[PDB]
């Protein structure tokens, strides 16, 4: 499944529009729930590569799906190995934190409570604090 | 699939319509920043000049 | 008709992207030209004067 969906996403980046992505994100959600117990290094590697390609396509903005749910799924798997993915996730979640937007302080609270005050990956916490600095400068 | 694209356009149009609330919110933010800028400048004159 | 609705929803997506870019650009302009200007004019200029 993960190999075939890898060719699906890496090729048909654009044809996957939002209802299809709402399905395909749940496909990834099931895959991630299985990643806990399937345990194989090869499966870990290929699932990580898939989410890495989804992240790349999100930076390329070739991904057109729901960022809220995709980055929620990233958050559930945030506890995992990929490093730059965490930087991307934190930078993304910064968007929902802004003085004009509702609940922004609470969203920032959650962001730091997860990735600042319950985290130890130095670059990740550096980026969280840079995000907070950008929020304060804004 | 026609029904799907219709529901999909409905949903993305709702997402784009929430930016109407976003527009009103940013207009309020402007009506704070600009209005306080004008008040600050006028009192800056009225006292410091 | 499927292709036509695909490009129609794509145009709605384009309007969303354009509106997001325009709101981001106008927020940047508001910041750097009104909020930063007020920061100067009040906190530095008015209070120092």
């Amino acid at each position: 499944i993960v190999l075939s969906i890898t060719r699906l996403i890496k090729k048909y980046r654009k044809e996957l529009q939002v209802v299809a992505w709402d399905i395909l994100l749940n496909i990834i959600e099931r895959l991630l729930q299985q990643l806990q117990t399937l345990d194989s290094p090869e499966l870990r590697t290929i699932v990580h590569d898939l989410l890495t390609t989804v992240e790349e396509l999100c930076d390329q903005n070739e991904f057109h799906g729901s960022q809220e749910r995709y980055f929620e799924l990233v958050e559930r798997c945030a506890d995992q190995r990929p490093e730059s993915s965490l930087l991307n996730l934190i930078s993304y979640r910064a968007q929902s934190i802004h003085p004009a937007k509702d609940g922004w302080i609470q969203n920032l609270q959650a962001l730091m409570e997860r990735f600042f005050r319950s985290e130890s990956r130095g670059a990740v916490r550096i980026k969280v604090l840079d995000v907070l600095s950008f929020v304060l400068l804004i | 699939d026609i029904q799907m694209w219709k529901v999909s356009l409905q949903k993305e149009q709702a997402r784009y319509n929430q930016l109407q609330e976003q527009r009103d919110t940013m207009v309020t933010k402007l009506h704070s920043q600009i209005r306080q800028l004008q008040h600050d400048r006028e009192e800056f004159y009225n006292q410091s000049q």
